[PDB]
């Protein structure tokens, strides 16, 4: 069968079962909690079926034990786990929550195929199949390159067939200022690139219902103080001037700084709903600060003497209360927590450099902060060949540190920068690569068979494509 | 303007033209005249791309009279001269072929203000190719390639100035050319013998609509080399390999001890010749192994006889001779990859060979020495391998490249006539094609084309990047050199 990622537990049997276009129904079980009047599923529903098609099975019955949490958002710990039966004249779906029905339709449409005289057939067998880790997501760059509404919705799709569900949306960086702030509207206005290459607060709402519908969190990130030199177009005194003319990062001097950081992320925080805000905090230059006398005055104040590490420190720290005051958790680049900051019980660390990352998972877990990886995942450095196969040979719990530390890890991303990436290769630069991610992330620590991995995931290639992806091909071959 | 011009002196001084009443005509001097097919349908095509004192029309002259009907040569003079002032707009060419390249680099000189209104600077060019062959491949075999993916790559060659269509057609895992003659390979080499097929009409096709940009159609059916897919249809043309005493299973490349296969190919290429118009032929001969040949027990036996003993760099040198012979007999030329040379084949004079290799056996550098030294012409490809990608605007390797920075005479530098870029399908088909082709291909076109003083990394990233944004705009699926935008960004 070509399933992806591999379900944690397939008992196939040669038994052929049938389906028919104009007579197959996929409704709610008479005892679930939820029903018609949930949308999410209805939506799904619809949407499903058209994917499958576009001795006989009449029906597929999806039944939600648990709450099902229809009209809520996702959040980290939702329950994705579900149980498929396909047998006759009834397939029975069942799962805790609504998420774990989203994932188990899209193992159903991946069981259907067509023989060779085109009848619509689905061995009849028995999943039982759960996420490995919670926290499956895909980085994507809006500001190193703008990229249209409809490539990041299409990328949900991507994403809803190869079970992820966390967008990393790095929206805002150096190079531009694409979000609409209702608040500051002065930061997109003579920030971003153009005023057509803006995200306009509906664009960012039709982003997130859309993820919604597909179990898809999105997650904002506002990189500070570093990356931010388009920040400092609609909004004066904002960035550290450079003397001895650029400018640098944002001046954790003054308290400007952080009464527009609180009514900034205010707007944020009402806009996502997604509990978790990505603050950045890397690649953090101190070259500009320590060259500027106003700034080496509040060294002496609070007595940091030359250790800027301390003034990085302080700032982040300042802006964690804010998300913190607000209700709202945190992700974070590992130069905070090597900077030796105070972090709040429950904030995030993403790991993203290569010299020994796994003793960094190691110093993080030891913490007791929860991790999330993305080094080896960077999938903008491009290269010749296979290398989906150097990104799934990458075992995450590979790493110093107790049985309890294991538990803090959450899960990983793979990063697609943008600094040679745009509409024009996105889709095919991401996917298939990203997949091999995917299945790491989902299935389970001892599914490694690379002949296999290969076998399944050019037909599964090839099914993005007849689904509107355009997937890049792994090796020589065609599909259809 | 890409590629940049060999004399192109510029100005402040405007124009304003008129998108609805901008129009070609000829000159009553012209050797073209109305009736022209290239230049007819060129004067139609470009106004769509465009407009899809002042200034109304454009002069378009051609001084040499050769016809619109024939196809374009290695030997086709592609020389012209742009003159726009107060008193004239005069395209002076002198080919056809030349007249196709001075309205593309007409068309990069249309401009528009922040105002909207379009204007054309006062220009005089004299503009001419470094090199007669620039050509671009593409692999249809590792991946099939449909029919409009091959005419949209023509028709950003032509945007970038390229003559030369490197058709590698077949290979080892696929092979999807319709022969008549044979009609058994096509039906059980190619992955789907109907939906990725190349009949005769998709070919003819091909050929007229690269005709029509003034480009040369290259084809190539490599032999012995890279045959796998012609083992099926046609029995017993591949080396059967073996273990030791018996055969096990796996075919290896063409069988050169067989009547049958001589015969074969004198059939198959006489087809071929037919086909295709252009004067050359690219023969392959890449990568041939001889592990399989010396495995084989009956073809031990046939060196024994013919008397060449435990090499068989000679062996394959029996089987190109014998297949030049066949393909010279057509009145075909012909172009063959650097082992031919490199294993002292037995070569006809007027051969040419196709540098792709890097260091082994020796740089590629070297490599042209020893070609142009020992006469032969030469086609450089080695650090133009495209489909070899690399993160980062590796298009700076490909641009700073120097064709001639070899030890040798000035005649016998000139036997360096242009090269090709790579794209092998081994990892690309419709879904990655044009956003990992261009603009990266046209690092080369400009190395092919332009002067060898025209080197500037920094003049090179303006005017490309510039090129870049003007594709999209045309509809082309280019990806970014770097980090920027352009104002009409790709959203399709
Ligand atoms: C064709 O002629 C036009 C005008 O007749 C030329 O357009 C000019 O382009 C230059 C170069 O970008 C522009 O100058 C720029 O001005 C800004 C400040 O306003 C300066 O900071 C930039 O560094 C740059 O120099 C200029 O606005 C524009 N028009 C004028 C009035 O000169 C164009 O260069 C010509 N095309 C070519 C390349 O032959
Ligand atoms: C197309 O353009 C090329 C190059 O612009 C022309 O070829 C070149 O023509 C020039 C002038 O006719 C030649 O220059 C001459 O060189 C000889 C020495 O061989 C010298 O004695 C003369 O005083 C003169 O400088 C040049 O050799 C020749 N070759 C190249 C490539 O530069 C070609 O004529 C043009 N085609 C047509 C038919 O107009
Ligand atoms: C549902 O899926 C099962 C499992 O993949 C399929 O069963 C497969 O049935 C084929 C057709 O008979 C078997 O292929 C056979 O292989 C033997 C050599 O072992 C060969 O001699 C026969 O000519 C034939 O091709 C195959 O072994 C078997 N399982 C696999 C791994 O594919 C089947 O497609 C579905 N259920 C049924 C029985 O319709
Ligand atoms: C192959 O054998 C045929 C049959 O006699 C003959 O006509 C042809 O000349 C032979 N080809 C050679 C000499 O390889």
């Amino acid at each position: 069968p070509a399933l992806w990622p591999l379900p944690l537990s397939v008992k196939m049997t040669p038994n052929l079962l049938h389906l028919a276009p104009e007579n197959f129904y996929i409704s709610h079980s008479p005892n679930s909690t939820a029903g018609p009047s949930c949308t999410l599923l209805e939506e799904a529903f619809r949407r499903y079926h058209g994917y499958i098609f576009g001795t006989q099975v009449q029906q597929l019955l999806v039944s939600i034990t648990l709450q099902s949490e229809c009209d809520a958002f996702p959040n980290i710990s939702s329950d994705e786990s579900y149980t498929l039966l396909v047998k006759e004249p009834v397939a029975v779906l069942k799962a805790n929550r609504v998420w774990g029905a989203l994932r188990g339709l899209e193992t159903f449409s991946q069981l259907v195929y067509q023989d060779s005289y085109g009848t619509f057939t689905i061995n009849e067998s028995t999943i039982i199949d759960s996420p490995r880790f919670s926290h499956r997501g895909i980085l994507i760059d809006t500001s190193r390159h703008y990229l249209p509404v409809k490539i990041i919705l299409k990328t949900l799709d991507a994403m809803a067939f190869n079970k992820f569900n966390v967008l990393h949306w790095h929206i805002v960086d150096d190079q531009s200022f694409p979000y609409q702030s209702i608040t500051f509207p002065e930061l997109s206005n003579k920030g971003s690139y153009s005023l057509s290459h803006v995200y306009t607060p509906n664009d960012v709402r039709m982003v997130i219902e859309y993820a919604r519908l597909r179990g898809i969190r999105v997650l904002p990130e506002f990189d500070t103080p570093g990356h931010t030199l388009s920040w400092g177009k609609g909004q004066k005194d904002l960035l550290t001037p450079c003397y001895s003319d650029s400018f640098g990062p944002i001046n954790p001097t003054l308290n400007t700084t952080y009464s527009f950081l609180t009514t900034f992320f205010k707007e944020i925080s009402e806009v996502f709903p997604d509990q978790f805000i990505h603050l950045g905090g890397d690649e953090v230059e101190f070259k500009c600060w320590e060259s500027n006398p106003k700034i080496q005055d509040f060294m002496r104040q609070k007595g940091f003497g030359t250790d800027f590490k301390k003034l990085e420190s302080f700032y982040i720290q300042k802006v964690l209360d804010i998300i913190a005051t607000i209700n709202k958790g945190s992700i974070v680049w590992q130069e905070v927590f090597d900077d030796k900051a105070k972090l709040a019980p429950g904030t995030i660390v993403e790991v993203w450099k290569d010299s020994a990352y796994p003793e960094e998972l190691s110093r993080v877990t030891a913490s007791g902060f929860p991790v999330i990886l993305s080094a080896p995942w960077y999938l903008d450095l491009i290269s010749y060949g296979q290398d989906w196969r150097k990104y799934y040979k990458v075992e995450p719990l590979d790493f110093g540190g107790t049985q309890k530390q294991k538990q803090l890890f959450i899960g990983g991303e793979a990063c697609l920068w943008g600094e040679y990436v745009d509409a024009t290769n996105l889709t095919p630069r991401l996917w298939p690569r990203a997949s091999a991610v995917g299945e790491r992330l989902w299935s389970s620590k001892d599914v490694r068979d690379m002949d296999d991995a290969y076998d399944r995931l050019t037909r599964h290639r090839c099914r993005m494509v007849e689904r509107g992806i355009a997937a890049q091909p792994l090796y020589a071959g065609y599909c259809n | 303007l890409w590629p940049w011009p060999q004399n192109f002196q510029t100005s402040d001084q405007r124009y304003v033209l008129y998108p609805n009443n901008f129009q070609f005509q000829y000159d009553v001097s012209s050797a073209a005249q109305p009736g022209c097919s290239v230049l007819d349908e060129a004067f139609q095509r470009y106004r769509d791309l465009l407009f899809g004192t002042l200034e109304k029309n454009v002069l378009v002259v051609s001084v040499v009279t050769p016809g619109c009907n024939q196809l374009p040569t290695l030997e086709s003079v592609e020389n012209y001269t742009l003159t726009i002032n107060d008193d004239q707009c005069l395209l002076l060419s002198e080919t056809v072929w030349g007249a196709l390249r001075g309205l593309e680099t007409f068309s990069q000189l249309v401009w528009k203000s922040a105002e909207g209104t379009f204007f054309i600077n006062k220009t005089e060019i004299e503009d001419f190719p470094r090199f007669p062959h620039r050509g671009l491949l593409l692999d249809t075999s590792r991946h099939y390639l449909p029919l409009s993916s091959i005419l949209d790559t023509l028709d950003v060659m032509a945007y970038n100035k390229l003559n030369v269509f490197h058709w590698h057609l077949v290979d080892d895992p696929s092979f999807p050319y319709e022969s008549f003659t044979f009609p058994e390979l096509m039906r059980k080499g190619s992955y789907n013998p109907v939906t990725h097929i190349y009949t005769a009409q998709d070919v003819k096709e091909v050929i007229e609509y690269a005709r029509l940009r003034g480009i040369r159609v290259l084809a190539e059916f490599d032999t012995p080399g890279h045959t796998l897919s012609w083992g099926p249809g046609i029995p017993g043309l591949l080396t059967p390999c073996y273990s030791g005493s018996e055969p096990s299973g796996t075919f290896g490349p063409v069988n050169p001890s067989l009547n049958n296969t001589y015969e074969f190919m004198s059939t198959f290429f006489l087809e071929v010749s037919s086909v295709f118009p252009d004067f050359y032929l690219h023969l392959g001969g890449d990568e041939v192994d001889f592990t399989c040949w010396k495995s084989n027990p009956e073809i031990q036996d046939f060196m024994r006889k013919k008397g060449f003993g435990e090499d068989f760099k000679q062996l394959e040198s029996f089987y190109i001779q014998t297949l030049l012979d066949i393909v010279s007999s057509y009145g075909k030329g012909y172009v063959v990859w650097q082992e031919v040379f490199d294993n002292k084949v037995k070569i006809q004079p007027d051969t040419i060979i196709q540098v792709w290799r890097e260091d082994i056996p020796v740089n590629y550098m070297k490599e042209l020495e020893l070609v142009t030294k020992a006469g032969f012409r030469a086609l450089l490809s080695a650090p133009w391998y495209l489909n070899r990608i690399s993160y980062g605007p590796d298009w700076k390797d490909f641009y700073v490249v120097e064709p001639l920075a070899f030890e040798g005479t000035p005649e016998q530098k000139a036997l360096v006539i242009g090269g090709e870029a790579c794209m092998w399908g081994e990892y690309v088909d419709n879904t990655n094609l044009v956003p990992r082709l261009w603009p990266r291909a046209g690092a080369v076109a400009e190395r092919l084309w332009s002067n060898k003083l025209t080197s500037d990394l920094t003049f090179a990233y303006e005017r490309l990047s510039h090129f870049r944004c003007e594709l999209l705009r045309r509809g082309v699926q280019a990806q970014p050199l770097n980090v920027g935008f352009c104002e009409q960004e790709f959203e399709q």
